[PDB]
RNA sequence: GUCGCCUCCUAAAGGGUAACGGAGGCGCCCAAAGGUUCCCUCAGCCUGGUUGGUAAUCAGGUGGUGAGUGUAAGUGCACAAGGGGGCUUGACUGUGAGACUGACAGGUCGAGCAGGGACGAAAGUCGGGACUAGUGAUCUGACGGUGGCUUGUGGAUGCGCC
RNA sequence: UUUCCGGUGGCCAUAGUGGAAGGGAAACACCCGGUCCCAUUCCGAACCCGGUCGUUAAGCCUUCCAACGCUGAUGGUACUGCACGAGGGAUCGUGUGGGAGAGUAAGACGCUGCCGGAAU
């Protein structure tokens, strides 16, 4: 007969968003997971070597827009 | 400019041949200029050459035959 | 030294007046004028040796005063025996009084020895104003040496001159003086 | 064989700090780098060990 | 007005200068504890803005274009050095202490850097 | 035939069957057409034979339109075997075919003549299909 | 035929999800293709020009991403993460608040601090590479350092730790 | 206070691209030089420095144009959570909630904060 040449997949890497808008999270909480820049560091978020998104404080997320970049904040907690 | 990286570059006499010189300067070595022509000195804007043509195939025929 | 070249002068009084009186400008600073000069060498038989580009850089610096902008290759094509990265022209930029006597002494010495000379082709206009010509040998700039040439190279001198339209363009280069024909 | 791992060793106290890789063809001589040895307490040079 | 895009048409200095600022901005932003300290630099003049970017307001300024600075007799990078001091004086009165330096697509040379060095003088963290 | 000169992806999913035509419910080449009155897959060898038939009865008059393109490649298991072992290898060209597409397009031929064309190419498709006109 | 890892689709807009389902890659490479600082914008098209032609090199206009990215693909990057110049070794030592992800072994991100450095005028950034593959637990043994232990004591020898 | 204008942000085309006309008081800008700090993988083109002469020609700014591009309802339709129903079958329909994409009418020749200059 014959056989299949496919059949080779990575394993699952889980990444996305984390944390949502509004969610109250600790200094060094993850934020999304992702490949490239799709969402950019904003105000109190930091950038990963793979591009993770971190909170560099405490407080609340939020996601927005600064000039033209898609870009997550972390508000400080009133 | 920089010291030690360009050709020598001075004052120079130079002569057309056709009663012109100048005082102009240029890239030569402990002597002097002697070109051929100038541009004043050359027959093209001077009006001396006046090829046109040569293209008179009636006037060749009255010529050789009239 | 300490003297404006006479083309400069010559070009600042009597090509003002004329391109004012002949084009009418409605402002003082739409004059046309010379901006600069431009002159490249392909030098593409040189990836197989490179003493040629020694000549190519002695005959240039000599023709134009200053040492050329040699270009890399910018893209291997194979086609061209042309791989990336080997320098393969040059090109001297003449801008200011230097322009001005570059051209003075290109337009008095080097074009008019030229092998039974007819003149420089009148519609070689880039479209804007810019005016470019190609000389098939590097010979007649009397300037330099005549028994120690290593081999036969030409160029390409370019005007590149702030005219809107190509024929104030013309005007100016045939009002700086250019030997002109009146054939294709 | 083409890419070994090559150990950094300081100047001074022969102390074997840091290992890497190189290419071997295109540094074919014993590398030399500016490292911090933990013992030396600064930054030394430290060579390829031979 | 500051639209993201760098607007055609712009003169070819304009032009080069807008991408120099725009580069330069990327890791610059002014905070009430390090504020911005932009130079903007014309032919004439240097215009010295001290702004706290989160508000987008400036706290002190200065200029060569003041009324004790147009009579003071001096070069363009000793107007600069005035104005230099005369900036740091002026955030050593709001109580600055320190700002962060943008030289606002101009290289940090000349009369720029003297304004800088001035104003270090005068009592600027930076 | 109509087959394509390379497709992205030879071995593809089947077409969806599912919903009224996306695109292409209005005549917009001929003055008389066929539209499918039901979904499915039409073949290339189809298409042929109902462009045969309408061009056969048209004879010289008018021109027709073939708007639907068969672009779909199906596999075909190989013969005989068992379940498994990969993909089979395109076999079938087809196009997807929802109720309300136009699927031919005649023109330049009277109403009668037209509708007898259009009926002999109907007769060949493997769905329900009904002659169309622009209001007269 | 396949067996571990990476990318995409199937996968039903969080994550996960199978088949001998559909496509491809990896078992490296780079002392710069790492760090930092500064500067630059492409491909394509049109026109003019010696060799030179569609395409080497030059000039003017237009062109915003269709070029490029060491390497598959996807997500990104024109603010460039793409092109170039200068100086460099952080391709650190001791750490790791807090998190993401797996049954677990494990995999991954990480603020702040000290030491000793690189670049910058500074702000600052740097614990390799735009990101995600380029990898192998334990046992056993080996080499360098250190000197904690050593069967009566001192050595030796052996072991231990990094 | 107001008007106009020079910088510096935010929204990131309702803002742009294109066209037509007009303006420069301070400012801006081209512009004039290159001696000096500094520079070009060649060039004072650019970067840098000294001036502010000349000029509003371009940048910039004001106004007009819906032209290209951009924004864009209401209603309907597709789809769909839940509950059902129909057909021999691909598949289809209804109740109850949610509800696009396209398209149409239409909007639109930017909105706004701080600093400064001139006049008021
Ligand atoms: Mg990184
Ligand atoms: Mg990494
Ligand atoms: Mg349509
Ligand atoms: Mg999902
Ligand atoms: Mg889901
Ligand atoms: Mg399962
Ligand atoms: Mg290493
Ligand atoms: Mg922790
Ligand atoms: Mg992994
Ligand atoms: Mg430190
Ligand atoms: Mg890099
Ligand atoms: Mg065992
Ligand atoms: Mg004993
Ligand atoms: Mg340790
Ligand atoms: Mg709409
Ligand atoms: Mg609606
Ligand atoms: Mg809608
Ligand atoms: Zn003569
Ligand atoms: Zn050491």
């Amino acid at each position: 007969a014959s056989s299949s040449r496919n059949g080779r997949d990575s394993n699952a890497q889980r990444l996305g968003v984390k944390r949502f808008g509004g969610q109250l999270v600790n200094a060094g909480e993850i934020i999304v997971r992702q490949r490239g820049t799709h969402f950019h560091p904003g105000d109190g978020v930091g950038r990963g070597g793979d591009d993770t998104l971190f909170a560099l404080r405490d407080g609340n997320v939020e996601f927005g827009t600064r000039r033209g970049r898609r870009v997550v904040n972390v508000t400080p907690v009133e | 400019m920089k010291q030690g990286i360009h050709p020598d570059y001075r004052e120079t006499t130079v002569v057309c041949t056709c009663g012109n010189t100048f005082t102009t300067r240029s890239t030569s070595q402990s002597g002097t200029l002697n070109a051929d022509v100038c541009s004043k000195c050359h027959p093209f804007y001077t009006g001396k050459q006046k090829i046109l043509d040569a293209g008179g195939r009636v006037a060749r025929f009255e010529r050789r035959y009239g | 030294a300490h003297e404006m070249p006479r083309l400069k002068k010559q070009y600042r009084e009597q090509i003002r007046a004329a391109m004012q009186e002949e084009f009418g400008y409605r402002n003082p600073m739409l004059i046309p004028g010379l901006e600069k000069i431009v002159v490249n060498m392909g030098v593409g038989d040189a990836a197989h040796d490179s003493k040629v580009m020694d000549g190519a850089i002695r005959d240039i610096t000599a023709i134009t005063g200053q040492k050329p902008q040699v270009t890399k290759a910018r893209k291997s094509i194979a086609q061209f025996k042309l791989r990336e990265g080997q320098p393969i022209g040059c090109h001297v930029t003449l801008r200011g009084d230097r322009m001005w006597e570059f051209a003075d002494r290109l337009l008095t010495l080097a074009l008019p020895r030229i092998r039974d000379f007819r003149g420089l082709n009148s519609n070689q206009f880039d479209g804007k104003g810019n005016y470019t010509f190609g000389l098939s040998e590097q010979v007649m700039f009397l300037e330099i040496d005549q028994d120690k040439i290593d081999r036969i190279r030409g160029m390409d001198i370019t005007f590149v001159t702030t005219a809107q339209t190509n024929e104030e363009g013309k005007a100016l280069l045939k009002h700086l003086g250019f030997p002109f024909k009146a054939k294709d | 064989d083409v890419r070994p791992k090559i150990t950094l060793a300081c100047t001074e106290c022969k102390e074997r700090n840091y290992i890497t890789k190189k290419n071997r063809r295109n540094n074919p001589d014993r590398m030399e780098m500016a490292k911090f040895c933990p013992r030396c307490r600064k930054h030394t040079a430290h060579r390829e060990t031979r | 007005a500051s639209t993201l895009t760098v607007r055609k048409s712009l003169s070819d200095r304009a032009k080069a200068r807008a991408r120099r600022q725009a580069r330069g901005r990327k890791k610059i932003f002014g905070t009430v504890e390090r504020p911005r300290m932009v130079v903007t630099r014309s032919s004439k003049h240097v215009f010295v803005q001290v702004i706290d970017d989160v508000a987008g307001n400036t706290l002190v300024s200065a200029s060569t274009m003041e009324a004790e600075l147009r009579e003071m007799s001096g070069d363009k990078t000793a107007k600069a050095a005035r104005v230099g001091t005369i900036i740091g004086e002026r955030a050593k009165a709001a109580g600055i202490t320190k700002v962060v330096f943008d030289k606002a697509g101009n290289q940090y040379h000349g009369r720029i850097a003297a304004l800088a060095d001035a104003a270090r003088e005068a009592g600027l963290d930076f | 035939m109509l087959i394509p000169r390379r497709v992205k992806y030879r071995k593809q999913h089947h077409p969806k069957r599912t919903g009224a035509a996306k695109g292409g419910t209005q005549l917009a080449f001929g003055d008389y057409g066929i539209q499918a009155t039901e979904g499915g897959y039409l073949t290339n060898r189809q298409i042929e034979a109902a462009r045969i038939a309408m061009t056969r009865y048209i004879k010289r008059g008018g021109k027709v339109w073939i708007n639907v393109y068969p672009d779909r490649p199906m596999t075909k298991h190989p013969a005989e075997s068992r379940m498994g072992s990969g993909k089979g290898t395109p076999e079938w060209w087809i196009a997807n075919i929802k109720p309300g597409r136009v699927l031919f397009e005649l023109s330049g031929v009277p109403e009668d003549v037209a509708r007898e064309a259009m009926r002999l190419a109907i007769h060949k498709l493997p769905m329900k299909a009904r002659f169309i006109s622009r209001e007269g």
